[PDB]
Formats: C-alpha cells, structure tokens, sequence
C-alpha cells in the first residue's frame, strides 16, 4: 500500500502506471480463479497474458537501478 | 463405467486424505488454542504482579 | 487557582502531585504545572486528575509532554474539568486538545467555554425517528443504509480504506449538510491532518477568507502526541459538537478518526495509573470508556448528532475487545475485508458482514430490501463454494451453482466503485451513484439480462450505463 | 523382587515427594554403580515429575515459560539422566541404564516435556497408539525409533 | 590485604554477599567463596557479581554446586573477572568454565591467562573479505554456503540432527584447517563430549604423546552443571578462541553446542535474580547476553574466528525469541527439519528456510548462483503443490506440474548425503561431495537428462556419478 | 558514502543505545530537513529497537504488556 498514491509520481508515471495497482490486483484475482476452470474463454485468456506480462516487467537485478525514463 | 469407477477410486483416496488431514488439522488447533489461553493468562499474571 | 500542589513522582506520562492535606483537586479537573522549557522560560503543562491516592495526593495524566518536568514544581489547580471553547467562533479553526488554537490564527474568543467531561441525555430526551440518508456509495446504500442521527462504525485493519472511505463521506454529504461538521481526529497521522485541511479550503468549507462563515471545526489528536492527549481528543471534539446540538439546536456532523486511539491511550496509561490489566491487555475500564464517549454521541430532540466514525481492527481480529466493545454501540457497522483490498476490489467493505439496523422493509420499502438479501444470499452461497472450486473446480458445480458463482463474480465487482478522494489510487475519475441507480442496477445483475456482459465490464463503475459501456469498449478492444 | 527396589509414589502425594522420588532411586541405582554393579532405572512417568516440579513452583509464584513449566525443567530431568553412564575401567565399570518413560498427548512428539527430555536421551522408543488399538503389541513404532 | 565478604543469603546457585561499606567488588568480577565440607576444605565456590543491591551488599552467581554453603562464610573479592588460562597450554586440554583442567592431566601453566568479559573489537578493526567456504556437503555448499570468518547457525529441535551434522563440520573441516579449532560444549550429553574427545584422540588430532601439538582445545559445561556454570561456559571457550585470534593471529574455528542452552541458562538464573522477564518467560536482556558473545566471535584485520553453533529450536517452534534473536547475528543459517527427518533424508536441511549471505553472483560465480536460483524455485513450486496433491493427489495436476514435481521429488533426494559419522547408525560409507560435483550434479537433474532414472537412484550418493549406478542396479536386479 | 551519514549500535552495545540510535539519526535529518535539504533515513530494524527498549522498561521495573513490551 502506498497512502499517498500518485501524487508521489510524476505526470509521465501518472499516465502510464496510474492504473497499474489494480489492475494486477484484479488479474491475480482471476489467474488463480482461471486455475479452477478447464476450458476459459478469450476474454480471460487474453487478460491472463496481458497479466502475465505484467508481472515480467517488475522483476530486477540487485543494485542495477532503472532510471524514470527506462521506468516508464 | 471405467470412468465412474476411477472416479469412485479417486473420490475415496480424496475423502479419506480429507480425513487424515482434518485429524491432524483438529490436533494442531487445540495446541495453538492451548498455548493462546496459556500465554494469555501468563501475561496477566505478570501484570497483576507487577502493580 | 488558589490549592498549590507540588509534583511527587513523574513515570511516563503519569504524574503524582502533593497537596495541602483539606484542600485537593477533585478527580477530572486539570492540573496546571508550572513547568519550564530549555531556555528557563515560565511553560504551562495541562494535567486531568485521574484519581486521588490518600496521603495528600493525587495521581494526574499530562496531556503534553513530560519530559523537562521536576519532581517539585508548582501544580495549580483551576477546581474545574477541562473547558473547551465552543460555538461559532469554533468554525473553520483547529484545536488542540485543550482547545488551543493550532492553526496559526488569531485567538480563539472563549466567552463561551464547556467542559469536556459531561453526562449522556437522559433516556427521556432520546428520539425515535428512524431515517436514512444517501451517501453516494453502492454497497453502503444498498446493504448497509446509514442512518441520519445514527452511530456509524467503519471497522477494519492498517491499510483496507476507513480513511479513504471516510473522506469520501465529507465529500459527498458535508457540503450539502445542513449544519455544522465537526472532525475529531484522534490519534493519526499529522500528514492525514493537513491533508484533511487543504480538502476542506478546495471544497470551500474551511473558507479561509471569511473564517466563521465556513461549516467546519477540527480537532486533532495525532500519533505524536503523548497518551494523556490522545485520551481527550474524542471528549474535545464531542464537546464541541454537543453545543451546536444542544444550544444552536442544528444537525451536526461527527467524523472520528480513529475511536480505536481513544481505547489505546487510557491502555498505555492504565498500568502506570496502578491498574491491573484486563484480557489482551486492556484497561480493566475499556467499555466504561467507550461507554461514556459513546452514550454522549447521541441525537436527541433539540439537535441531531450523526457520527461516522472509524475503529481500527488489531491484525484483522474482530474478537479483540476494542472493536467488539464499539459494536454495540452503533446503528451501522460497516466491516472492511483485507481479503477484498488485496483483489482490488474498493470500497473494500465485507457485504456479509457489514450490517445495519436500518435495512427493514418498514423503513426502506420492500423493492430495496428484497434485492439487498438477494444479493447477500448470493455472495453467501459463493462464499461457501470457494472451497469446493478450489478443491474440484467450476466443472463440478450444477449449472444453478455456475450460475451464481457467475453472478455473485459480477456483484462483487458492481459493489467497487471509483471515489472521488481515490483519483490517485484508482487512477480513473469518481462517481457519485444514486440510490435509484445503485438499485436498478443490481436487479439487473440478479435477474440475469447481464449475463453476456465479462466480468471485468463491472469493475469500478459507477452507474450500470457504465458497466454496459465498458462492455462495448471491451468488445471493440477485443477485436483490435 | 530379588534384585529390583521399587520407589513408589502415588497420586495422592504431595508434588515434593513426586519431585523428589527420581533423585531417590537414582541415589539407590548409584550406590550399585559405584561398587562395580551394574543397575538399570526406569522411571515411570519423567513427564509426572516435571508436572509435580511445575506444581511446586507456581505455588513458590515462580516465572513459568512453555505450558506453564519453569525455566528449570530441562535442567530437573538433566540432573536426573546425566547420572546414567557406563564407567570407565578406572572405577570399576559400573554401569545405570536409564528408561525413563514420557507420556505425549496424542503423539505430540513437539510438546514442551517430551522434546526436553528427547534433547537429553540418546535414543527413544516410540509405543503408536495406532499400533496399540490394531492388537499389534507391543505397540514399537518401530521406523521412528 | 583484599576486602572480605559475608555471604548473606543462599537462594539456588545465586548468593547475597554483604561487604563492608569501603570497598564493594565490580560487577562481573569473580568472589571465591571458602566453602566447606566433610572431608576437606574446598575453595571451589567461584561466584561472579551481578547487581550491586545497596545495604553494602552484591547479588553474585555460583560456577558450582551451592550445596553445603552456610550463611555467614567469608568471600574472597579477586579483584577482577574470571580470568582462564590462555595458550598453547590449553591445546589438547579440556577445561572446566573456570579454566580448569578436566581431562586427569597435570595443572596448566598460568602465565598466561585472559578474562572472559572482554568488550568488541572495534568498528575500525573488522575485515569485510567474504570468501566461501567448503563444507563437503550437499545443501551446504549449494543452497547455503557458509561464510569464512564468520556466524553460522544450526537450526532444529529434538532429535533432527544438529549434533551430527556438526559432528560432519568437524570430520571435514578442522583437520583440514590451518589452525586451531575450539569446541565448546555448552549443556550439552556428557556422553557426547567423551566420544568426541574420543573421536580427536583417534583421528590423530589430540594426540596422546606431546600434546602440546594438538590444535584442539575442548571447553564442556554440560546439562548436569548448574546453571551459573552453563551461562559463563561459551565465554570461556570464545576468550580462548580470540587468544588465537589477537595473539597468535591464527584462524580459529569455534563450533558451540549449543548456544541455546547459554540462553537457557541465562534465563534460569535471571529468575533467581528476581528480575521480570520478557516474552515466554525469558530474561529481559536476552538481546544484550546474546548480542555480548556473537560480536566478540568476529573476525579481525589480524586473524579470524568461524564460529558454527548448534541452535536448539523449542517445540520446532523457529519464532521463539531465543532462536530468533539469534537468526540476526548470523551469515548462514542452516534450518533443519523434523518432516524431512521423519521420512529418514539426512542431513535434514529445510533447503528453502536455510539461507545465507554469501549466495550471491559476485561472490559463489554466475554458474553456482543461477542453480541454486533453479533448485529453490524448482522446491518453492512443489512446496505450494503440496495442497493440490494433500487431497486429490498427483493425478490431477497439470503436465508442467507433474514435471515440476517429478524433479523436485528428485532434488530432495540428491540433497540428502551420507556421512563419516553416520556410519555408525546406517553402515553406508560417508561420501565427501566437492562443489564442482554438486554444482554438476544439479546441473544434471534441472536440464532432464536423467528423468528416466528412478527416484530412489538419488538417494543417499555422494556424486550424481553413485545416482548413476545405483539407477542401473534398480534397473538391472530382476 | 559522500552523502550517506551512518549510525550503527551493534548488538554489543547496552539497550539505552540502541534505543537512542534512531533518534540519533533523525535529529540529523532534521538538520537537513530544516535547512531546505531533503532527506532520506532508514531504519534498519524498528523492531530491534523496541526489544532494546523493552528490556530498559523491564529492568525499571514497569508493567508489561503484550509481548512483555511497555504500554508506550
Ligand atoms: N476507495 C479506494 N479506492 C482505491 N484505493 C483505496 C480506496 N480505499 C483505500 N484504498 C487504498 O488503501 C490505502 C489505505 O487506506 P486508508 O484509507 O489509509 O485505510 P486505513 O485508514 O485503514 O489505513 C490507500 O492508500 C489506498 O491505496
Ligand atoms: N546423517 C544421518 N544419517 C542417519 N541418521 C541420522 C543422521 N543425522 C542424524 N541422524 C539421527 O538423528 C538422531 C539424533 O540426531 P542428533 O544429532 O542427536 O540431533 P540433535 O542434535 O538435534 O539432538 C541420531 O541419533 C541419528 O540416529
Ligand atoms: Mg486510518
Ligand atoms: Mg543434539
């Protein structure tokens, strides 16, 4: 949780990652929703992609920082 | 009845590790529910002491 | 100011004051110490007597902070409790705990003071009207209706959204409030504080041109201050808003935040006042505290006070004593889940567990209440399938259990909607949503004329012409 | 009865008497020990010795820890079976095999009592109470000890 | 002419000596006693000052047994703490915690002795070199390798194995070590410090003839001493270690078992001393005992101590407070399970729970750091499967489930090793496992070359060469 | 380092210390936070320096609470 949101952003991070929080907090609802079905439609199974690239952009190496630029 | 008979063979397996798991779920309760009561009242004694 | 005590002992915020052996300060009334700063300056500490000990001497909670205080020092004794000053030149300012200016203004006029320690109505005085009033948010008015001149909870852990859902009640309902607004802030974050303040001069209630015109009076008790404060801060403000009650006769507004912080400070100072600690260790006081704060927050027949105030919940444990002692006490306990704030869903409120006494057919009408247990029975039955779809999957559900698995999916998504004060964390603009609308479109959702509609149409939406028009840009998005 | 002393203390005793009957017939046990003999001790319940000690020191209003035993307890059953010992050849070789027997409550092995006095032994016999109901007596769980 | 004491109270091995107002003794400097018994006249009542109590009055605590102590007999202020001889004089020696000779030999030689309250060395002083460190074991070497020059930790309860795995730490190490290593034995089996005293007699390492030759010096206050003894035993072997250290400028290794039992200890007489304790019953200053041995293990600019402690962990319970305020002094930790020894795999290292500081690229290499990435995310998969396959089983899990679950049932079994010493339990021979070969061996199973092998071919071989040919006699014995 | 300050109370130094170290630290900050510098500090481990000052009340002899910790 972060209580002061985007105001701690700047325009360009506003924009973009404005979003972002609870969007993957809804798609990690419905990953672990889609494991219970056998057969899920397109609508989910594009929004289980979308959501598992999500996630890859937030993995980093240790002490090699992205600058804002590269961040958004 | 091959499929109905695998799924009666693995309803059963389910149903009884379901078991061995709700004993063992029902032991490890009542030793945190012990332990909560003990560490409960242990800090109330100690306060009781100490004013 | 004529009793003169001398300090005794000082361990924490906890001070012992020796008097003269006929003459002492009765229990509540407020101990001036004559303390003195880092430069040697003459500095006023307030004390509030908690208890006499016998041996001349009585035990006294400070309300600053203690440190710089000698064992020997002067204590006058003004013979009365703490009086505040209250009325209309209480508006658009911000008080300490003594109702000490802090807003770096003029000097607040105290012809009229009251002091903060007082009994509840008798049970004479005490209205019978049951009335509801409309708050712009769906789950709150579909499943738990707020009741005007009623005690509102708003319970849950660090981080689910009390503070949030409670600026969005003085967003929606303050400025078309009829009469004063008072906010206790007791025990909080001094960034939430004036926060607070710069909303309330965007919004045109502070009216910082024409201060006493404006419809709002501040109190904070923040984190910072030492226990004696945080205890007093709720009596404070309460004071406060009991005189445009009684004497203006006028609807008042109480926002306390946090009624948890009230419950924690007479805990911190419990055992130094000699008290043995109660379960989980608590005042062995806790509900004659909450008892008597509580009992004064009350609408009568001269004035109407509704108070909508947050609890905070320990780790999420509803069983503790400082949320289960304030159930009792209101009209709407509104529960917000961990579990819901973790999928995103926001206003995080638990619809089954968030109840209130207003949600009868005598008082809503039957076409309200028959689609809020409509919609509570389904979130019911999903509720108890989350175990057996976790286990054996969607496959293994009748074709009525998918079908209300699908729907209570899509309910749960309707309940979230964006706010107002949320813009930096939704990232999407609010909406205010009627009652009518809030209504029309959850007997939509139930009767099944949405079901082709995907589930993520339903997420933060305010009207269901939203949900409906998020399907369609889902739909042309799909096919590019 | 020919070579065998028995210590017996009741339920009906005083906990001083249960706390005290271990240090007793391990005294007898050690009198034989160092004349050369070689003895065997067995103690019937440790866990009621370590309940009769906890008796005593919450009347003596002593800071109890886990389950409401005192910090003593491990060092009440390790002046016990620090005792038993084969001697060295230079004082006669002697020897006091200790069986002391714990009772668990429905196989908790990490129970305060019973992993105390696992810390001290060098081995255990596990008795299943699985194995007991089934008529397969005697009941040695034989994989885990 | 030094001040006399009169004790005044007798409460367990915690004693009240009332001096004269003039002179009272520091705290933690040493008091003899006189005592007194049937046959003789022993001065063996070593106590040490805790709390000045006022009324000209200390509260000490005894290194002995306090039976047979009269209210009323003189005490002898030494004048400073306790001191224990120090030296080459101590290799091959082993000593009680005043520094007394055990083993039935002739008297040290004194000359040289050292307190064993000593402050830190200094921020100044610290070497930050992180070199690794080769244990010859499986889950060591690969999951959590250790640190040279500085804390490790044992973690387990009961019966999992912490004695004999650093009984392994011993066999592998400490001969092969350029320089003294310390045991201290801190209430501990007696039985296990006479067969390990045993075990460096016939491994060469105390040898019987010129001992003074040795390179072990041995320090036991086991479970039968009283509790002010077992406090002041990890001192007295940490003040010999960092002898080495400062003087000798030698490489010391200081395996403690167990320090849990100096915190016990700790705790036992800080009832007596009426203090109020802290959580679970513990002594209010469990971190300041705790933080005043691991600092002064550390190792310097001059020489460097590795200190491996064996750490018992209460009920299997790692969030008790003496388990946890030790997890911050160390740079490896190695978690052992009791679930892993109930299914018999040995050493009984929890690979996910156990950790280190030095797994990390600029430290153990990029081939070594990217495989025990794969080996943890590989066991961490099929750490969270174990719900799915508690109920159903494994027949409803997916296809890339069933072969995460295929290799990590095989990474368990290959992370398992026999031992040196635990040829006296099973009769298998140890297998000595050097970190070329594990980081091959797991090499082998993560890129599925050998998922045809069955999974009991991994279990208890040394290389993955041994998981090969106990793979073809499974396959070939019909 | 050039524009790190750095308070550091190991473990062997007495409670009191390790109580004031935070306090250290931020009255520093509030140097720089006071002459128009913006700061940043970390605490490493908070928790650290409330067993440092439970064991201080503890040995004043104040009355616990959960965890034995003081009510302040
Ligand atoms: N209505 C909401 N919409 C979006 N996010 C919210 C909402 N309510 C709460 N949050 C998230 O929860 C965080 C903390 O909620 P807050 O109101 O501070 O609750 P509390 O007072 O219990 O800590 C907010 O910073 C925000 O990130
Ligand atoms: N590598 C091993 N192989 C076989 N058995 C082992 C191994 N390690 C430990 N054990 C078994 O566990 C028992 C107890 O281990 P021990 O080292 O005493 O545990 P702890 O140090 O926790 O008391 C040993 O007696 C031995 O039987
Ligand atoms: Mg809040
Ligand atoms: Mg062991």
């Amino acid at each position: 949780v972060s209580r002061v949101g985007s105001a701690a952003q700047i325009k360009a991070m506003k924009k973009v990652a404005g979003k972002l929080k609870l969007e993957l907090a809804q798609f990690a609802e419905l990953e672990a929703f889609a494991q219970f079905a056998s057969d899920l439609d397109k609508a989910t199974q594009n929004q289980l992609a979308r959501g598992q690239r999500l996630r890859e952009l937030l993995k980093q190496p240790q002490s090699a920082p992205l600058t804002v630029e590269e961040q958004v | 009845a091959s499929e109905l008979a695998a799924r009666m063979t693995a309803m059963s397996n389910a149903t009884d590790n379901a078991n061995e798991l709700k004993k063992t779920l029902s032991i490890n309760y009542n030793r945190a529910r012990q332990a909560k009561i003990t560490g409960e009242i242990l800090e109330i004694v100690a306060g009781a002491n100490a004013c | 100011k004529k009793n003169l005590g001398r300090i005794a002992q000082i361990i924490g915020p906890v001070l012992d004051v020796a008097f003269p052996p006929g003459k002492m300060p009765n229990i509540y009334n407020a101990l001036i110490v004559k303390g003195r700063d880092t430069a040697g300056q003459p500095m006023n500490v307030t004390c509030e007597v908690q208890q006499l000990l016998g041996n001349n001497r009585v035990r006294a909670v400070a309300m600053s902070a203690t440190d710089g205080l000698t064992r020997g020092m002067e204590v006058i004794d003004t013979g009365a409790p703490l009086s505040v000053p209250v009325g209309g030149a209480t508006l658009g300012r911000i008080f300490n705990v003594l109702g000490e200016p802090v807003d770096n203004l003029g000097p607040v006029d105290t012809r009229t003071t009251s002091p903060i320690h007082r009994s509840a109505p008798a049970f004479t005085q005490l209205d019978t009207k049951l009335s509801i009033f409309e708050t712009g948010i769906k789950v709150v008015d579909l499943l738990a209706p707020y009741r005007r001149g009623g005690k509102i909870g708003l319970f849950g852990g660090a981080g689910v959204g009390k503070t949030v859902l409670i600026m969005e009640l003085i967003n929606n309902i303050a400025k078309a409030h009829g009469g004063v607004s008072v906010f206790g802030g007791v025990g909080e974050r001094t960034r939430e504080g004036n926060d607070l303040y710069m909303e309330m001069k965007e919004s045109g209630v502070i009216n910082e041109q024409n201060i006493a015109e404006s419809k709002v009076a501040l109190v904070y008790g923040q984190m910072n201050e030492p226990p004696g404060a945080r205890m007093r801060v709720g009596l404070t403000a309460l004071t406060m808003a009991e005189y445009f009650r009684d004497v203006n006769e006028q609807d008042v507004l109480l926002f306390i935040d946090n009624i948890f912080r009230f419950v924690q400070a007479g805990s911190e100072v419990s055992a130094l006042l000699g008290r043995m600690p109660s379960a989980v260790g608590y005042q062995p006081t806790l509900s004659t505290e909450m008892g008597s704060l509580q009992e004064r927050i009350t609408s009568t027949k001269e004035g109407s006070i509704t108070s909508i105030q947050a609890v905070y919940v320990p780790a999420d444990d509803l069983t503790d004593p400082a949320p289960a002692t304030t159930f009792a006490h209101l009209d709407a306990t509104t529960v917000l889940s961990r579990g819901l704030a973790a999928k995103g869903i926001y206003p995080a409120v638990d619809p089954l567990d968030s109840t209130s006494t207003m949600l009868q057919p005598r008082i809503v009408g039957e076409e309200h209440y028959e689609i809020a247990q409509r919609v509570k029975e389904t979130l019911q039955r999903y509720k108890e399938l989350q175990d057996i779809i976790a286990i054996l999957g969607l496959d293994e559900l009748s074709e009525e259990d998918r079908l209300t698995v699908a729907r209570a999916r899509k309910i749960e998504r309707f309940l979230s909607q964006p706010f107002f004060v949320a813009e930096v964390f939704t990232g999407s603009p609010g909406k205010y949503v009627g009652l009518a609308e809030t209504i029309r479109g959850f007997q939509l959702i139930l009767s099944g004329e949405l079901d082709s509609l995907p589930e993520q149409a339903f997420y933060l939406v305010g009207n269901i012409d939203e949900a409906t028009a998020k399907a369609m840009n889902l739909e042309m998005e799909s096919k590019l | 009865m020919e070579y065998t002393i028995v210590v017996a203390e009741t339920a009906d005793s005083p906990a001083t008497l249960q706390y005290l009957a271990p240090y007793t017939g391990a005294a007898l046990a050690e009198y034989f020990m160092y004349r050369e003999r070689h003895t065997l001790i067995i103690y019937d319940d440790l866990s009621k010795q370590a309940q009769a000690y906890r008796q005593m020191s919450l009347l003596l209003r002593r800071p109890p820890g886990r389950e409401a035993y005192p910090g003593d307890v491990f060092y009440l059953h390790s002046r016990l079976l620090e005792r038993a010992a084969k001697l060295s050849s230079l004082l006669g070789e002697g020897s006091m095999t200790a069986l002391p027997i714990v009772e668990t409550q429905a196989g908790d092995v990490s129970a305060y009592i019973p992993t105390n006095v696992i810390s001290i032994t060098d081995g255990q016999i596990f008795l299943s109470a699985d194995l007991f109901n089934a008529g397969i007596r005697p009941a040695i769980n034989v994989g885990i000890s």
